[PDB]
RNA sequence: AUCGAGAGGA
DNA sequence: CGCTCTGCTCCTTCTCCTTCCTCTCGATGGCTATGAGATCAACTAG
DNA sequence: CTAGTTGATCTCATATTTCATTCCTACTCAGGAGAAGGAGCAGAGCG
């Protein structure tokens, strides 16, 4: 039910401004800050204490207090997110970059 | 040469000092950095990253250009506390046994038993923490849960534990009948601390250890990460860093003399501690505390943290967002007679952003046209790129109407029409703000846009200004022209509906023309239908 | 698991957009064209005639979250965009 | 010593091949890299067992640039020595402090330091064989030698020969 | 020990006469592939021809590997070779014991033990007095 | 702030969405799995209008002379008339209709019959009309019964999930139960027989042009929706503001709490 | 000119991955290093000159690989080596399916 | 002049209008103190404007002192930034002819041109009054 | 060159 | 009913905290020495 | 191949000891909200 109040909440002040977003933006929005089971926030104190992956929490307010708690619980970084992939200058798993391209070596072959 | 490979995967830890001194090429021994040209052995040697025209860098040749920094090595006479895990270290003294090398609790109770069955290794030893710290005494016998009557002889220690606070750089051990806790001390008992007694408090037995989390010696950053510096004429000005390590080590080679010859007690406890201190905001100098290391020059000493923290750090400020080339920023004008995806480039500007087209049977013979212009005429090159890389530069050679193409190599070609571009205004609010448009060279200095895209821009012709970046590949340049292309965005997800359409004088424009009274005489329309370029030739 | 493929048959806009980037990108290298030259020098339109009659000899390998994937045939794949 | 094992190789090809006749210029290009190649983990590789059927897996296009990289797969024959290995080989070239003997695909060095005090090196014979005692060892006549390690190289492997021993004398 | 094929092989220890043996086979497979496309002097050199086909010589060493094996190879004729490898696998032993055995030149027990210390403390020294033996007489048949 | 916590989440090719660990955050992109620039604002006829309105504009009748079809719209006139088999089809679309009608009533308490959908139906109809100039003055060659299975045949077909288990097509049908709703109301037998005078030509032409037209308006896996939304939000706050940084931040201790007691 | 945090999450959105790539690696910071696969560190002596590989600690010659990252990302690591953290880069997951 | 860009008449610049005069003076100093240091710019053996004065002199330690002042005449150009006494700030959208701009029966042809669309929205009438 | 501060513009 | 216990609430401490671009000015960058004795190496020639 | 002589280069005690080793902080000036740990208290169970 919280969800569905924030929905209506934050559907408020963007309503009260006279600009209209759709629907899916903010649904998206209220979802992510409660798939925890309770209200996780934007702060140092909300989502950026998660289970995420330690590289990419880094960079949002606390940087060296975070590689501390990641080094000293020796945390393994999958680099599945998309800062880890833009810090190692690497292909984000993003966009064009979801997928990977074989080459059909029997297509080619058979097209002579 | 050696296999090319991806990052897979980060993993973190802490260094075993055996670790360090293997890794290590050499061994730090003297703060001097310098005698006239020539630089000692024993700091910022060729051992390490060699300064530029010397290819030595510990046998990697190649200068500076490409080869990495190699670590030194530096034995603390003394162990230090590591400042970053100075309150874990607070937290985990607060659960050991306290020279037993146990844990205070014990599967036997039940309370401990579901913090052990806690998947989560940061919120494990948390609650266990919770739980630990309230013990006081770890006695030898446990009564048992299931048989009251019956203890578990556990605690070998059996004695009372003392309350332990944080002072400073240092903890202090108030016992319940209080002394300055010895760093020595805290090495011991995680030695004993068993590498079951890790799994409960989180740690990893092959890459972070509880000991590890006690400095006993320094690994040293190559000059590349401290450059070698020359802002004055021939004046050092070395960087932070290297003065910061040179204290280290006069503190360090007093502490060690003070130990060996007189022993002065109370003048090696103080001696201890300046080497703690100076240690600890080596790494971190922004403490709770007081103590404020100030630079010589009189300004506080940029530690290692004050690299990373806030923006203008390597993170925020040198990997989420760098400058970046070819690129260009300037004024931007209006145009009516330029398409939306088009935009005016400056020839100017045009002239030095340059694109690596690669050698190809389809434009060999178009490519060697450019080349004989050069780079003064707009449809031009700068450079031209060998097999081996031989960068030849047609600035500063006549061979421009005397180089023959091969197939395979690039030429540095200068932006031309209809070649795929980014804009983008600052701030980048939304997607909007960030398209892909074609190019048409202006002869003028200034970027011309259409007025109706002005609209997702946020733009406005009192001054804005718009940067402008250019692939140099073709991979991007198709992206830029199926994703960013200016007519796939005309839609926006923000609202449903067109972020674009008729403004200005132009939506004026219309009212006025399309009024029922306008009439249109036979002279005035054929001129108007010629102004439409899809126009079929039928009146 | 060619048996009972669950993703969409349809070409995804980032597929078209990545898929034509490589083969331009592989034009300019020389490499094969398999379709009839126009004069069209450049490779990106030589990329985009190949897509038109399905002359790419690719394949794609969509990766599922749990690491799982599926290869299409560029052939296979309905291109509506 | 001889053993077949399964070997993993990756490949990358030049845009340019990507004609049909790369499904065969791929398997031509194996050999060049396959045939008699160095390596620590395995020794030497003589030989790919199974010459046909090669396991190809589909061909991965690098991100960077249209090159394409293929994950070889293909049963080959090493040979690898091991410590204490008493073999039967042939010299090959005679040294003032010992000798240079073949032993099937590596080279060992039979020192002075590891044959029977009894044995001397002969400066006056052709080749300079080693002839004060029973153990005659010359380019022309075989050779048994025991391995005492092998330090391998990063070019070649070479081992260290021994003759001070029991068994395995000259011949 | 396990392959690239998904199964689990054991460490395929080769004689060094099944070696040779199977080097001869995949020397003819690529002749094969390309036509599409016993005495220790005889094979010394009937191999020899292989190689100098196969390839284009460049890779003297691997004539020099292969000419040398056949002039110390102890298990020439391919059929007679089958005996030796029923006889010495079928015991039991360490695949390397086997190819210690079936690539050397040995008569009686002792000597197999002090040659190869691996069975100087668990081989029963009956089948070893019996198999050398045999194997004996059979390296002279060659 | 408001990016990095969304800067993860992307539509994976299952056209579930996830962020890096893996987590499902929507089972379905938007409870829809539709993209947003394919949306428009669309009128839901159905919820709107008094019971007879919507009994009149939609009721059918082969039998009675309350609703009985005008023979003259059809080729086949009377032959319709009196075919209880038809009548069995009408009463079925019918009550099909009135549980639509009861049923967005719980969905829209207020009663809003303008809400976003894909496809602008009302768009197609009027292409269809114009296309090759429907002549709106003869009887139709279309049939009753043609024109409800036709109906009935596109909403299999639109296809969001492609799955064949249960859990898949449990799913699929509740992706797709407002915009189906939105068929049934503007393919009514009625409608596309007095007000939509559309041939046999026109019809099958409309019915395979919405299922294009729907399905290339379905989300493209690998969209990054987690900056897309974040965005979206963001940039109309650049334009009361101070609430809004009292709601992404908890703020337990707000500053004006208040009740809506009823 | 500076390609701002904004000016990356608004080609996230478009999905440009290799352009995105392109603009933080080939623009500037591309830098190639080499890693030991025993220890994910940059402490390989290549003596390129004569192909020659090592990993003094690991005493491994044989398992090396090259790694294109931005020269600013080399330096946090080795600011985090100096600071006792060891971000060990490996080119392998763990998890295969 | 769609936006708040303007048109400007070209023959009404080369006749003077809005030309202006632009000076960077530049500084260089002998050397440091006398403990084994010099240097001079005796011509040492191996902005757009000419030189306008040449200013040797010494401080009062001594050191030879170098003040060059180079001028240069600055156009309007195409993007150079214009403004009124009301905040209507606008660029040079684009320079025209005089034979291209319209004239009054008189003759009389405007040197600038800016939009109308620029009044309502930000309520200047205090311009038009002063016009 | 460096840091440090100030002014100003988008 | 007094002792003791323990959670529970309460009430301090105690941190740890915010697009893009162009100019100008200005303080400071700064090391510690003397050569000379004695050791190594560089050149040279038989 | 190698001893010799002399350029070059590493390491140290000789000279200057001079003249006192700066100060005392002042000042207000922003700041707010959340997390941590001590402290008290009181009823609940125990002796
Ligand atoms: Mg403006
Ligand atoms: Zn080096
Ligand atoms: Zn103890
Ligand atoms: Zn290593």
């Amino acid at each position: 039910a919280g969800r569905a109040a924030l929905y209506k909440e934050v559907y408020n002040v963007i309503a009260s401004d006279g600009s209209y977003v759709n629907y899916r933006h903010m649904a998206l929005l209220v979802d992510v800050m409660t798939t925890q089971g309770g209200l996780t926030s934007v702060t140092r104190h909300g989502f950026n204490r998660s289970n995420t992956g330690a590289l990419m929490r880094c960079s949002f307010e606390e940087t060296v207090e975070i590689l501390f708690e990641a080094g000293a619980s020796a945390e393994l970084d999958d680099c599945r997110g998309v800062s880890e992939n833009v810090i190692l200058g690497q292909m984000a798993p993003i966009g064009t970059g979801a997928f990977d391209v074989m080459i059909d070596e029997e297509s080619l072959v058979k097209y002579m | 040469s050696a296999p090319l490979r991806t990052v897979k995967e980060v993993q973190f830890g802490l260094f075993s000092p055996e670790e360090v001194r293997a890794i290590s090429v050499a061994k730090i021994r003297f703060p001097e950095t310098m005698q006239t040209r020539a630089k000692i052995g024993g700091l910022n040697d060729p051992r390490l990253g060699s300064i530029d025209r010397n290819l030595k860098c510990q046998t990697c040749q190649e200068g500076m250009n490409e080869c990495p920094g190699h670590f030194g090595h530096i034995d603390l006479a003394k162990p230090v506390f590591h400042v970053g895990f100075i309150a874990k270290i607070k937290k985990v003294c607060e659960c050991v046994c306290m020279h037993c090398g146990k844990l205070l609790l014990d599967e036997h109770n039940e309370l401990m038993r579901q913090a052990l069955a806690i998947k989560d290794s940061k919120k494990r030893f948390a609650a266990i923490w919770t739980l630990c710290k309230t013990k006081m005494v770890c006695e030898t016998d446990v009564p048992s849960e299931d048989d009251p009557t019956q203890l578990v002889s556990r605690g070998g220690c059996g004695n009372t534990q003392p309350t332990i606070r944080k002072d400073g750089l240092k903890l202090v051990g108030s016992w319940k009948k209080l002394r300055v806790l010895s760093t020595e001390e805290i090495l011991n008992i995680f030695k004993h601390i068993s590498v079951k007694d890790f799994t409960s408090l989180g740690f990893n037995e092959v890459f972070s250890r509880p000991e590890w989390m006690i400095l006993t010696c320094l690994p040293v950053p190559p000059p590349p990460v401290r450059p070698s510096i020359s802002f004055n004429e021939s004046q050092r000005g070395e960087d932070d860093l290297t003065f910061k390590l040179a204290d280290i080590l006069k503190a360090n080679i007093s502490l060690e003399t003070l130990e060996h010859n007189g022993a002065p007690h109370h003048a090696i406890e103080e001696a201890e501690s300046l080497l703690q201190f100076h240690v600890a905001t080596y790494m971190d100098n922004d403490i709770a505390g007081q103590p404020q290391a100030l630079q010589k020059s009189g300004r506080p000493v940029k530690s290692i943290r004050a690299r990373l923290k806030g923006k203008e750090g390597r993170i925020r400020g040198n990997l989420m967002g760098k400058r970046v080339d070819f690129s260009a920023r300037t004024v931007i004008s209006g145009d009516p007679n330029l398409e939306l995806d088009q935009v005016g480039v400056p020839k100017s500007i045009a002239k030095t952003l340059t694109y690596p087209e690669v050698v190809t049977p389809y434009n060999i013979d178009r490519l060697t046209q450019l080349v004989r212009n050069g780079p003064n005429e707009h449809p031009g090159a700068k450079y031209v790129i060998r097999d081996s890389g031989d960068r030849i530069d047609l600035r500063y050679s006549k061979r421009a109407g005397d180089i023959q193409l091969q197939y395979g190599w690039k030429v540095e070609r200068h932006i031309m029409d209809n070649d795929p571009v980014l804009f983008n205004r600052q701030p980048s609010l939304h997607k909007m703000s960030m398209m892909a448009h074609r190019v048409k060279v202006i002869p003028y200095s200034t970027f011309r846009l259409n007025l109706s895209v002005t609209s997702p821009y946020n733009a406005d012709f009192d001054g804005d200004e718009m940067n402008l970046h250019v692939p140099q590949s073709e991979e991007t340049r198709a992206e830029l022209s199926q994703l960013c292309a200016v007519p796939l965005q005309i839609v926006s997800p923000q609202s449903n509906k067109p972020c674009m359409g008729i403004v200005q004088d132009t939506l004026c424009g219309i009212r006025k023309l399309t009024l029922r009274d306008t009439f249109i005489e036979l002279d005035q329309v054929l001129n108007m239908l010629y102004w439409v370029p899809d126009w079929d030739g039928v009146i | 698991p060619k048996d009972q493929r669950a993703t969409t048959p349809y070409m995804t806009k980032y597929e078209r957009a990545r898929i034509l980037g490589t083969r331009a990108l592989q034009i300019s290298m020389n490499a094969p064209v398999f379709v009839d030259l126009e004069g069209e020098t450049d490779p990106l339109r030589i990329a985009m005639k190949e897509l038109a009659e399905k002359k790419i000899p690719l394949v794609i390998r969509r990766y599922l979250p749990d690491g799982s994937f599926e290869d299409w045939s560029v052939e296979e794949l309905i291109v509506d965009l | 010593m001889f053993f077949i094992k399964d070997l993993s190789l990756n490949i990358t090809l030049h845009p340019s091949f990507f004609g049909p006749r790369m499904k065969q210029y791929l398997k031509t290009k194996l050999l060049e890299e396959v045939e008699g190649s160095c390596t620590g983990k395995f020794g030497y590789i003589l030989c790919v067992l199974d010459y046909d059927n090669i396991d190809i897996q589909r061909g991965r296009i690098l991100p960077t640039d249209g090159s394409a990289e293929f994950n070889v797969k293909y049963r080959a024959v090493v040979f690898k020595p091991f410590k204490g290995e008493v073999v039967d080989g042939t010299v090959v070239s005679c040294s003032q402090h010992g000798f240079e003997v073949q032993v099937g695909p590596m080279k060992v060095f039979v020192t002075k330091h590891l044959m029977p005090q009894d044995l001397t090196f002969n400066a006056g014979s052709n080749p300079p064989s080693y002839q004060s005692s029973e153990d005659v060892i010359t380019i022309k006549s075989r050779i048994r030698v025991k391995i005492e390690g092998c330090i391998s190289q990063v070019s070649s492997i070479h081992a260290i020969g021994s003759i001070k021993e029991d068994y395995l004398g000259a011949i | 020990q396990i392959n690239h094929q998904g199964e689990e092989e054991e460490l395929i220890a080769l004689n060094l006469s099944e070696a040779r043996l199977v080097i001869k086979e995949a020397l003819v497979e690529r002749r094969r592939a390309f036509k599409r496309s016993e005495t220790r002097e005889k094979e010394l050199e009937s191999i020899d021809v292989l190689l100098e086909q196969t390839t284009g010589g460049n890779n003297k060493d691997l004539k020099n590997t292969m000419q040398y094996l056949t002039n110390f190879s102890r298990f020439r004729d391919q059929e007679t070779v089958g005996a030796v490898i029923q006889l010495l696998k079928s015991t039991g032993l360490h695949p390397f014991e086997v190819a210690q055995l079936g690539s050397l030149a040995c008569d009686t027990a002792d000597e197999a033990k002090t040659l190869i210390p691996s069975l100087n403390n668990k081989i029963s020294d009956d089948e070893l007095e019996r198999i050398l033996k045999e194997l004996s007489n059979l390296e002279t048949l060659y | 702030r408001l990016v990095k916590a969304l800067e993860d989440i992307m539509v994976h090719y299952d056209n579930t969405t996830r962020n890096s660990l893996g987590n499902v955050i929507q089972f379905i992109y938007g409870e829809d799995g539709m993209d947003a620039a394919h949306i428009e604002k669309q009128s839901l006829d159905t919820i709107g209008g008094s019971d007879a309105a919507f009994e009149k504009r939609y009721r059918v009748d082969l039998l009675n002379t309350d609703h009985t079809l005008d023979p003259s719209l059809l080729e086949s006139g009377s032959e319709i008339l009196g075919d209880l088999k038809l009548q069995v089809l009408l009463d079925e679309e019918y009550k099909q209709l009135v549980k639509d009608r009861k049923f967005l009533r719980e969905v829209f308490v207020d009663g809003e019959a303008n809400w976003p959908l894909p496809v602008n139906i009302r768009r197609i109809i009027q292409n269809a009309q114009q296309t090759f100039h429907i002549d709106h003055t003869k009887p139709s060659d279309l049939t009753i019964k043609d024109i409800v299975l036709g109906v009935k045949d596109l909403q299999e077909n639109l296809l969001v999930l492609r799955g064949k288990n249960e859990i898949i097509q449990n799913a699929q049908r509740d992706a797709v139960t407002l915009f189906c709703c939105l068929l049934r109301s503007r393919l009514a037998t009625r409608r596309v027989l007095q007000e939509y005078r559309l041939t046999k030509q026109a019809f099958d032409w409309v019915l395979s042009n919405i299922e294009a037209q729907f399905l290339r308006s379905v989300v493209h896996p690998g969209e990054m929706v987690g900056v897309l939304a974040a965005q979206s939000i963001g940039e109309p706050a650049t334009q009361g503001v101070p609430r809004l940084k009292e709601i992404l931040n908890v703020a337990k201790n707000m500053k004006t709490p208040s009740l809506t007691v009823y | 000119l500076r390609f701002g945090e904004m000016e990356r999450d608004c080609m996230i959105a478009h999905g440009a991955a290799s352009f995105l790539k392109e603009r933080l690696m080939e623009a500037s910071d591309a830098f190639r290093v080499h890693i030991c696969g025993i220890c994910g560190l940059m402490t390989v002596i290549a003596k390129l000159n004569h192909n020659q590989f090592e990993c003094k600690g690991c005493d491994n010659k044989i398992d090396i690989y090259q790694i294109h990252i931005p020269y600013a990302a080399k330096l946090l690591f080795q600011e985090l080596m100096a600071m006792n953290i060891t971000p060990r880069l490996y080119t392998d997951r763990s998890r295969d399916f | 002049n769609q936006e708040d860009s303007m048109i400007m008449n070209q023959s009404s610049i080369d006749r003077g209008l809005f030309r202006s005069l632009f000076f960077r003076s530049y500084m260089d100093q002998e050397k440091k103190y006398g403990m084994s240091i010099t240097e001079t710019f005796e011509k040492p053996q191996r902005e757009n404007g000419i030189v306008d004065q040449v200013l040797v002199t010494t401080n009062q330690d001594g050191l030879k002192f170098v003040k060059v002042r180079v001028r240069t005449t600055k156009i309007p150009q195409i993007g150079d930034k214009f403004a009124s006494r009301h905040g209507q700030k606008g660029t040079i959208g684009i320079t025209y002819r005089r034979e291209d701009m319209p004239f009054t029966a008189e003759g009389i042809v405007p040197d600038l041109i800016i939009n109308p669309h620029a009044i309502p929205s930000r309520m200047t009438v205090a311009h038009l009054i002063e016009c």
